[PDB]
RNA sequence: CCGCUGAAAGCAUCUAAGCGGGAAGCCCGCCCCAAGAUGAGGCCUCCCACGGCGUCAAGCCGGUAAGGACCCGGGAAGACC
RNA sequence: UCGAUGUCGGCUCGUCGCAUCCUGGGGCUGAAGAAGGUCCCAAGGGUUGGGCUGUUCGCCCAUUAAAGCGGCACGCGAGCU
RNA sequence: CAAGUCUGGGCUAAGUGGUAAAGGAUGUGGCGCCGCGAAGACAGCCAGGAGGUUGGCUUAGAAGCAGCCAUCCUUUAAAGAGUGCGUAAUAGCUCACUGGUCGAGUGGCGCCGCGCCGAAAAUGAUGCGGGGCUUAAGCCCAGCGCCGAAGCUGCGGGUCUG
């Protein structure tokens, strides 16, 4: 999403690592956090 | 010789059901010449004379059935090309010569207040100041008439032997009649 | 840390481990940059690192090997839902005939090892001698025949949900 | 085909760096080397970016030219020359350094393969 | 570190028009707080804002005492071009002296505030340091 | 961009290691040159060791129509070439 | 650089580049469809006639999928204008 | 392209090295804190997922799950001023609460040293180049010797000033 400033939402939105990449995964489309 | 070939008869068209133009091509079976194979070491072309009577005036399918008639004893009639299929064909250009930026290449020249003014034909420019000097781009007056030319989806309709001859869909055989044209059929889309 | 059940034949070499038993005749890969514990009745995590890193490495190998096991012993079955009022599917030929509109339906084949079952036109599943490949192609179809949640219908990994 | 045995060399697993470097020094002094192995020798982990740099070689193609060999053959070629001097001596040396696929005589497969093996 | 003309002569003796010093509340123990460590003519307005920002996010107890104040001034463009500089004034600020006692969030136990200053923090302008004073915070 | 398989976090995770899904894009494929790519490449066909002089005579003479070339005669081949 | 580098706009020839207008691939919606909007990936090719204005730009006409931003001395006068 | 692919002890796995700021984020590696595993501990799992709580503005609906004000009592396994998905307020799940199984190390904030996102570009690419990922090499701290100026000594000659 914003590419820069990813910071958790649903009370369980996950900080995961893919390609030295910080993307956040949750169970709501409403989270798709991607830097 | 991997392929099928001959020359330029002429174009005209007539008949069909609506009406289609075509061109006729010349070729009985211009004889056998070895047979493509990088076998055992390099094997590429041999010539156990079985030739013309002039020719010492100068002295796996396709090619494979070519093994067929090649072995036969030289020549091999042409027309594998049958009832409308698609070869393709190469023809040497037609020596047009050395020309103007114009037909060498479509380019608008001398607009009007000056299209004329004892002024006309001569491409317009070459290259920005600071980028520097000259591309290998913008063609130039780039001669035409000896190019080796040819095309795709060459639909051939029919043939007959009153001499080995073919009638192909849409001439464009490139060069003029009495000239060298070769045809394969390759990577057909209208397969 | 795990056991190696009946018929569990475990060959460790090269860095592969052939693992053979019942409806489970397998031969898998098991790394050469760490360490193997294989012993006649059971088996486990060597420690050619002992440090958090390769640590993960062999905790993983624990699970993996385990796989060679349960696998080679009693295979793998993934439970697939065909939920399509209209969308429907059944066995045909040595493959799966699924139908979900579009026009053409599809013949999907589970190559050597992969087996698909049409218990009953509506629900369909996949058993394969192994969890990896199984779950894998399985989902392959499971997405292949769209699960669009707009408002229900689609292939769906057993037990999912609705929407709005 | 066949030849001498002056410099009787092969690679694999090696550090594809000073390997060439010596490749060189001998070449240099003036010793024709024949070596084989391409594939099996090696080069810096991070396999990915490794491939990277090397296709850098791969498509570094500008009008004027800029080929960049796509087989191990080249990989080495480039490196080595990379250690020589274009003037005569360099040149000829290069003629004098010759290696091949695997064996035509008595990580170093991955990026050349990747970008043009 | 160039500065103003004469504090009665260029621009000297104001009220730096701003938004005062104490909001937040009392207490004897827990020092909860904000200080920094950058060096700069702290941005009047900027600051003022930032600060009242914090205020904004909160409203009461938790000493929002704020130990800063803009008292000198910047200048530029007003006259003929670029050569001879008469003097237009703007920018009242203060020398944030590379770290120091900035603004506090002082109180017994009200983390609500702590977070709040935090807010004020992210706010501010030059990175700033988030912190605790003489005992910790509770 | 989406998955499976699964550590390190005895509970999740597409995930560093293992495997796939996916672009009018990249590589290849189509067509157009092209070893003067000095790393001059392949193949076939054909011509056979002339001379007499100091030598590692790899230097000077008839040659073989193997062949080709010049001149002439002609080409949508074309400024000349 | 003043023993000198010819400053607009146009022309003709163009060539990058991406923040991509049109394209394709994406995830997202307050997305059903459909069409929209949010952003990520990608520069392949493609990106129209007038009109008035020295103009660039611009306003308007009729189209279109589109009718892209910007670089190259705001590219081009030993090429015109 | 002249000289240790020196050896010694750390940390890097991004080619960072071969330019960047704010700001991210159980990356990695080293240092201090609060709560316990036999009130046998965090994630797993079983379960009741207590009652006066449904209190005020706005209610038309706060009755945590519109928002502005509270934040008490409690009979008893505690408590949940019930942070949390919603809907018209209500009406279910979730731990802020723990038995057995486990069973032996778990969740925390500071201090750090090294590193990835943010950090798009125009004739073509770039550590200088060839190059390198536990002597690679880089980066830190250790000792080591060898390189290298016409600079300093040997060698010999020129020269001015005293």
């Amino acid at each position: 999403k914003v590419r820069s400033s990813v910071k958790k939402m649903c009370d369980n939105c996950k900080v995961v690592r893919r390609h030295g990449r910080v993307l956040v995964i949750c169970s709501n489309v409403k989270h798709k956090q991607r830097q | 010789v991997q392929g099928f070939a001959g020359y330029k008869a002429g174009m005209t068209p007539r008949e069909g059901m609506e009406t289609v133009p075509v061109t006729v091509i010349e070729t009985p079976p211009m004889r056998a010449v070895a047979l493509r194979a990088y076998e055992q070491r390099p094997l590429t072309e041999v010539w156990t004379d079985e030739f013309h009577s002039e020719l010492d005036r100068t002295l796996s399918d396709r090619l494979d059935h070519a093994l067929d008639i090649v072995e036969d004893g030289g020549e091999h009639a042409m027309n594998i090309f049958r009832a409308g299929e698609y070869a393709d064909v190469a023809g040497v250009t037609k020596g047009k010569g050395t020309q103007g930026p114009v037909k060498r290449w479509g380019v608008q020249k001398r607009k009007g207040k000056h299209a004329r003014q004892g002024w006309r034909r001569r491409i317009g420019n070459l290259g920005p100041w600071n980028p520097s000097r000259v591309r290998s781009t913008v063609p130039q007056q780039g001669q035409t008439g000896y190019h080796q030319r040819t095309e795709l989806n060459k639909r051939l309709i029919d043939i007959g032997e009153g001499g080995p001859y073919t009638l192909v869909k849409g001439s464009v055989p490139g060069p003029d009649k009495r000239l060298v044209p070769f045809f394969r059929a390759v990577r057909p889309n209208d397969q | 840390p795990i056991e190696i059940p009946a018929g569990v034949t475990v060959t460790v070499n090269g860095n592969t481990v052939t693992v053979k038993g019942p409806k489970g005749e397998l031969t898998r890969t098991f790394h050469p940059d760490m360490t193997i514990t294989v012993e006649g009745n059971v088996i486990t995590v060597t420690r050619p690192s002992d440090e958090k890193h390769h640590r993960a490495l062999h905790g993983t190998t624990r699970s993996l090997l385990a796989n060679m096991v349960e696998g080679v012993s009693k295979g793998y079955e993934k439970a697939l839902e065909l939920v399509g009022v209209g969308y429907r599917a059944s066995k045909q030929g040595k493959k799966l005939v699924l139908s979900v509109g579009y026009s053409h339906p599809v013949e999907i084949e589970p190559e050597e090892g992969l087996e698909i079952e049409v218990p009953s036109q509506t629900k369909i599943i996949v058993k394969g001698a192994d969890k990896q490949r199984v779950g894998e192609l399985a989902a392959n179809i499971r997405a292949v025949r769209p699960p669009e949640p707009y408002k229900g219908k689609g292939i769906r990994y057993e037990g999912e949900l609705v929407r709005l | 085909a066949e030849f001498d045995a002056d410099v009787i060399v092969d690679a694999r697993d090696c550090i594809m760096g000073r390997v060439a470097s010596q490749v060189a020094e001998q070449a240099l002094d003036g010793e024709t080397v024949a070596v084989v192995n391409a594939e099996r020798a090696v080069i810096t982990g991070r396999e990915e970016q490794i491939v990277e740099k090397y296709e850098k070689r791969v498509d570094i193609g500008n009008d004027n030219g800029y080929f960049y060999p796509k087989r191990p053959d080249g990989i080495f070629k480039r490196t080595i020359r990379g250690m020589l001097p274009k003037k005569q001596r360099g040149r000829e040396a290069f003629e004098s350094v010759r290696v091949y696929l695997g064996n035509p005589y008595d990580t170093l497969g991955e990026i050349s393969e990747t970008l043009g093996a | 570190s160039i500065k103003p003309t004469r504090r009665e002569y260029i621009s000297g003796i104001p009220g730096k028009g701003i938004a005062q010093f104490k909001m937040g509340n009392n207490t004897y123990p827990a020092q909860v707080e904000n200080v920094v460590e950058k060096p700069v003519q702290i941005r009047h307005n900027a600051l003022e804002a930032a600060r009242n920002a914090a205020n904004r996010f909160v409203q009461n107890s938790g000493k929002f005492r704020i130990r800063k104040f803009p008292f000198h001034v910047i200048r530029e463009q007003d006259g003929d071009g670029m050569r001879a500089p008469f003097g237009k004034s703007v920018g009242t600020a203060a020398r944030s002296h590379g770290a120091n006692h900035d603004f506090i969030a002082w109180v017994n136990p009200d983390p609500a505030v702590e977070f709040a200053w935090r807010r004020a923090y992210m706010k501010v302008t030059p990175t700033v340091n988030i912190d605790s004073s003489p005992a910790g915070n509770a």
